[PDB]
């Protein structure tokens, strides 16, 4: 009552016992703190089997094994922004059937020497569909995503893909190789659109972060002997309730082969990886003229 | 003037001291916290996430750095051959450095609890076989054969049917917590050795590849706990940041 | 009219036979308020006598804690990260000497005038938060709140701040979220004439009331540039040590 | 002597520190406060007052400095002509510096909330016409025509009947608060552009002046809030006060 | 109970939670604080439509549009000084019909190139009327004001005036132009009497303060297409309950053309601005011989 | 001796326009008349930014 | 006009504090209001004493801050940071 | 600033002084104490052997 | 001015005076002058035993 | 990419050997006459 409730942990669900001799709560000590979302929980584990029994979003239906091998990102279903989180005073448009639907991007070919590709979201859907038109026309954008990476191969083919959702996937460069150039990635590398961008150094993900530790992020496996598809339902994560869809990518979808594709001669050498993504609970605010970027 | 004696420790700056400091901005209320998904509230939550284990940390060049994330399995002569070995210490400098359990263990001096090492088979659907994944408790050296290895904590993994088994490395130590095992006196804190042996073979028909790969994913269980936070040494920089 | 609007007798049980273990093992040291509430070097400010770095007795240090590998890798375990900070400034001679010199630390938030000289009128600090302290005094400790316009600080910003076409000349704006740049931290020697002591201001920062959200892979490459995930491409090292063979240790 | 440790921060002078200092005058009771009208108790009360917006900040000499407070409106060719544009950022260096909202925004780093921009027509009673005042949310550049502009938040202003309309610039941003937009990286925090277009024309009979003027008054709404008080930079002095 | 109640916020309506280790309340911390008057409220907005239904003050009546377009300064009606605010022990005289009445000052001509004028109060009424005699005869003076600026123009004339009340309108100089002279304005500039004084630099109001930001003060518009008059009921503002009427001007009435006067040839070129002001609740104390200044 | 002053228990009453001219003399609203600058930045035209 | 008579609006929970725009927040920040020179050979205050008339309108920042208003009642926290003109802390 | 006088004995280090010092490790809980036989709780127990 | 730094096992021992291990982002470290009283810190029971 | 903007289904024929694509009733008119190559292409259902 004698101090401002202005620390960085106000509004949280944990009571912090602290010591404060000042007027502001942020001046106080760190104090004490008086399935798992980070383990890529499934739809069965999230208790969301009712929303995944048959995945039909908009006028689009994907046929895939549900519930058990279908991942909800960070244990959070996508949802519309609440009144408390939202700051923009104009009411956003929620098309929900013209923009919330599965879009099929491209059919990148998986080779034995393939390195991997990344897709930046919603940069992939910036210039196609009613979702693309709404993203170009509105300043503010907020949506979840249902990424359904598909890679069909025969029972005599082998290989696994790490289909992972990397939030705020900032692309770094080789810095001239010697590390003394301060180079920056181009626009076509940072926001490669629907056709994506191939990883130059998949070990560091072209960002200096190991590919091995990518599984803390919402991830899936397309181990070809077990599953031919990877469904990751991805919520909207940002420090902001809304953001621009043209100059900020909320996450990047990494699809790299951890285990190389291999098959004997005679089998079909064209093994394509098809990226399908459905925006979920899309919210567009701040309407003006359409801008490509 | 209230009478007061200054003890030892005045005008010192302990970097880990939790104290009350003068606020720069009076009556500054911060931006309200919107709900952001996936919030972390303990590093043991991160330690419990399965993360690719670099058992095959043989290649060094950047062209074959992706080969570190998986290790080969192929048809053998059926003599109980050795596939791969690695130490079971998450904080040791080796295979576990690629793991988030290893990286987070680098920031803590002592660790305790059991470890999950999930081995996932990435061969064909027509690839069948069994592997004996044996965790040797400390004291036992690298087993010469599979008979030496099966005396320890082990699992038998049909990768023909179940494409991914987890070998739980149980918490078996003299001490309640383990410091990070090193090549020297601190090998007292070794977890032991985890070795993968061909229980039967890698069996494929014609048309299937003769060599497959196993992706090891390493994690920690619910009983895991890290202690005594310290500066990491898994990565070190000899140059400044420009 | 439309209707469409603690071990006991995979939890160690399915793999081995277990005894009952009373796990009185506290998890309180792995929290963010335990892992991050430790002050680390986030800034060093040089005020030399003859050097060309800050020869006029003043310096404007842009607040960017990604300048030193330890704390940068610590905080870059996450993307979104909301905290209050305990900022400590340990001023000393480059030889470590404690000289009788009076300094003025001044927090210059974005929009506030960065001082152009040691005797600038921005040093009147009528609204800016500023600290007056001698080097003989203990290091100046101030509590810095969560000041971001966002709900959390953002060490990785996959995008651009401005609109329009992003050429190669504007490529440096990639990853630069202005929710993170919070102006400059301005240091001066309080006086009209040049200070007779070479001075080094070391900024040590401890984050309290920490909230962090999205864990990413750690940094397994050498840091090169602040607020930039750039890595030495021709010298990419593995995440850990190597082995001569996989069947041996 | 009560045992006591001095933490970091002793003998420092934080200028914004709120502390208890020794009173110079013991038992000094001040002059009693008589009631003075108009008391201000929050700067957001000042920010909510409409204040002349210098949209026509073209003239520079002191002879024509009064022309900055109003911008001309006159009969056109009826092709949806552009009358005036300005950025909707109160803290930006430009048209808004003449506003008390702009000046008070100069003392705070972050601002949030909607803005009232009242356009008052100062032509004759016989001067009729309509104007489309369009606020473009961020991302949209300066509209080339009125058709480009009407896609944003806009109002249509009969100045023949209603001599003063207010264009509410709604709070539409990604962030909860906006820092002050600048020509560079900080243009991320732009509010957008407000453009005034001839919806029909400026129509007068014979005897009425062919050119009128519109006085833009800018303010902020009840939802407005400034944050993180800072030194202003709208005005800077390179000389001392004699 | 253990500390003196001697801070600068004693007697206010806001409880301040504070920290004090000393005997005096002013030694304590700044602490916490445990239509709109500044927006030039109208008589309808102030709830004072009963006192403005027909503006007859004294033996004077002005005929103007009431209530909606009539401004009460700072949301405060003029009132007699209370016992708590007043310090002078002698009982003041309240003529109230001989001094509280509309006085018509002058008829300054508005031109197309006109810059604007200011009138200082009660210096305008110092040497005329019973109000002038009471101001000259009494040391202490306290009154509100009802300024009714009038400017009639035809429906084919255009232009707007900022009729504003600037409290403590201190006049500055050009300082020799170069700013290195320390000049001071003369007596005829600071206190120009009933005929007023033309602004040399209306942009800075001859005081270094912008004309644009004058509308925080009680202000009105004489936009000729809408209204031909500006009624600002102005209370008494001072740090003091009373003050000298001869060497202190409580406020200055700014009447400047923000929009220049313009009309076609043939219309009447003489557009005069007439200043009418009625003192409200006048209070004169400290009677002695009459002094002009 | 540098005097730094912080006001507590502040009460302020009558808001005026801010100072858009350079201060020259203490307790004096005097301004440089021959170098009167506008309140803010200028533009080459009103139809452009 | 409260955003309702101009556009269509959603419900926004404005948990935005106004406590930082108060006078006790905007003005309770110490600013330079006086500098006193006591030199060794200069003619300003050569005798080791100085009489500084209390006038806080000597520096543009705080003068413009307080001059936003005319009438202004407050208690002041006055801080005097004495130093050498080279910034040295001398035993004086 | 609470008024305070420093008595004789400030900034001294009495080696046998029992005081409160700043903890180096915040929120560090030690290894739990297992039962070890023969615990000594007073040196007079040793003196009685 | 000295910098005491507790370097727990596994943390990098500084190889020089200007080593990057002195940033002490996680290590408990004390900054203190010699003119200050002796630095006193409370060290817990840190043994794995 | 042009085709996925309409009503579409994605058919794993490796696992599910038979999918059904429901052509939803989307028309201006309540009933559709038979579409022909000419004026009566107004009654087209569309293209699959
Ligand atoms: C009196 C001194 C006050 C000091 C105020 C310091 C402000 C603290 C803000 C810290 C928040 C992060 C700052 C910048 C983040 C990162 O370095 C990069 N921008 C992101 O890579
Ligand atoms: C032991 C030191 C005590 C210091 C006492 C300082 C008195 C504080 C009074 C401040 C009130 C304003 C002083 C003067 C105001 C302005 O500068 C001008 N006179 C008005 O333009």
């Amino acid at each position: 009552s004698h101090e401002n409730s202005n620390s960085a942990t106000e509004g949280s669900t944990i009571n912090y016992t602290t010591i404060n001799y000042y007027k502001d709560s942020y001046a106080a000590t760190a104090g004490k703190q008086s399935a798992a979302p980070l383990k890529s929980p499934s739809a069965e584990a999230c208790g969301y089997s009712d929303r995944v029994a048959q995945l039909t979003i908009g006028n689009s239906t994907i046929t895939t094994q549900a519930a058990a091998n279908i991942i909800v990102g960070y244990g959070e279903w996508p949802s519309y922004c609440s009144d408390d989180d939202a700051t923009a005073v104009d009411k956003p448009t929620r098309p929900d059937v013209s923009v919330n639907r599965f879009y099929t991007l491209d059919t990148k070919l998986w080779e034995k020497s393939s390195k991997g590709w990344y897709w930046k979201f919603p940069d992939v859907l910036t210039e196609t569909g009613v979702f693309g038109q709404n993203a170009q026309f509105h300043y503010l954008y907020r949506s979840g995503f249902c990424i359904h990476v598909q890679c069909n191969a025969s029972k005599f083919h082998q290989g696994a893909l790490l289909v992972a959702i990397l939030p705020e996937y900032v692309i770094g460069t080789v810095a001239g190789g010697t590390g003394t150039e301060d180079s920056h990635p181009p626009y076509i590398q940072t926001q490669p659109g629907a056709d994506g961008f191939e990883l130059q150094h998949p070990y560091v993900l072209d960002a200096g972060i190991p590919i091995s530790q990518l599984t803390v992020c919402p991830h899936q496996w397309i181990n070809l002997r077990t599953n031919n598809c990877a469904t990751i339902i991805v919520p909207y994560m940002n420090t902001l309730p809304f953001d621009s869809a043209l100059n900020h990518c909320n996450f990047g979808l990494l699809v790299v082969p951890i285990s190389p594709l291999d098959f004997d001669q005679g089998a079909t050498p064209v093994i394509p990886i098809t990226i399908t993504l459905a925006p979920m609970c899309s919210e567009f605010a701040g309407l003006r003229q359409a801008v490509t970027q | 003037g209230f009478p007061t004696e200054l003890k030892p420790g005045t005008n010192q700056f302990l970097t880990t001291d939790d104290g009350v400091s003068a606020p720069i901005l009076p009556n500054f209320h911060p931006t309200p916290c919107i709900h952001i998904p996936g919030e972390v509230r303990n590093l043991l939550e991160l330690c419990q996430v399965e993360t690719i284990l670099e058992v095959n940390n043989v290649p060094t060049n950047a062209t074959s750095l992706m080969e570190r994330l998986r290790f080969p399995v192929s048809a053998q002569a059926g003599k109980g051959e050795l596939c791969a070995v690695f130490r079971a210490d998450p904080g040791r400098d080796g295979p576990w450095q690629s793991t988030m359990l290893g990286q987070l263990c680098g920031y803590y001096t002592q660790w305790s609890g059991s470890l999950e090492v999930t081995f996932m088979f990435t061969g064909s659907f027509m690839a069948t076989g069994k592997m004996l994944i044996a965790y040797t408790p400390p004291g036992g050296p690298l087993p010469k054969d599979r008979a030496t290895a099966m005396l320890g904590t082990h699992v038998i993994w049909d990768f023909g049917l179940q494409s991914s088994v987890t070998l739980v490395i149980p918490w078996i130590s003299n001490t309640h917590y383990r410091a990070h095992a090193r090549d020297g006196v601190f090998d007292y804190y070794t977890t032991g050795l985890v070795s993968i042996w061909y229980q039967t073979n890698y069996v494929v028909p014609i048309g299937a590849p003769n060599t497959a790969y196993i992706i090891a994913l390493a994690a920690a269980q619910k009983n895991f706990t890290m202690k005594l936070c310290k500066d990491t040494s898994h990565i070190l920089q000899t140059a400044s940041i420009q | 009219r439309v209707a469409d609007m603690n071990t006991q007798v995979t939890s160690d049980e399915s793999m081995i036979e277990t005894r009952c273990v009373l796990n009185s093992h506290s998890t309180a040291e792995t929290t963010l308020d335990s892992f991050f509430s430790r002050a680390g070097l986030v800034g060093e400010i040089d005020l030399p006598l003859e050097g060309t770095t800050n020869p006029n007795g003043y310096a404007n240090w842009d607040i960017d804690i990604t300048g030193y590998a330890q704390m940068r890798r610590k905080v870059e375990l996450f993307t979104y990260m909301r905290f209050d900070a305990e900022f400590t400034f340990v001023a000393c001679t480059p030889t470590g000497q404690v000289v009788p010199q009076l300094l003025q630390y001044m927090f210059v938030p974005p929009g506030a005038p960065k001082p152009e000289s040691r005797e600038s009128l921005a040093w009147q600090t009528a609204t800016n938060p500023s600290v007056f302290v001698k080097l003989t005094d203990p290091p100046a400790q101030v509590s810095v709140p969560f000041m971001s316009p966002a709900s959390a600080y953002q060490w990785f910003y996959d995008g651009y701040p401005t609109f329009g076409e992003h050429k190669q000349e504007k490529d440096l704006e990639y990853g630069a979220c202005p929710n993170n740049m919070m102006g400059t931290f301005s240091v001066r020697t309080v006086g009209s004439s040049k200070s007779k002591y070479a001075l080094v201001v070391r900024i040590y920062m401890r984050m309290k009331h920490v909230r962090a959200w999205i864990p990413r892979p750690m940094r397994n490459q050498n840091y090169l540039f602040k607020a930039n995930p750039n890595y030495a491409g021709d010298s990419i090292k593995p995440t850990g040590t190597s082995r001569n063979a996989i069947t041996t240790l």
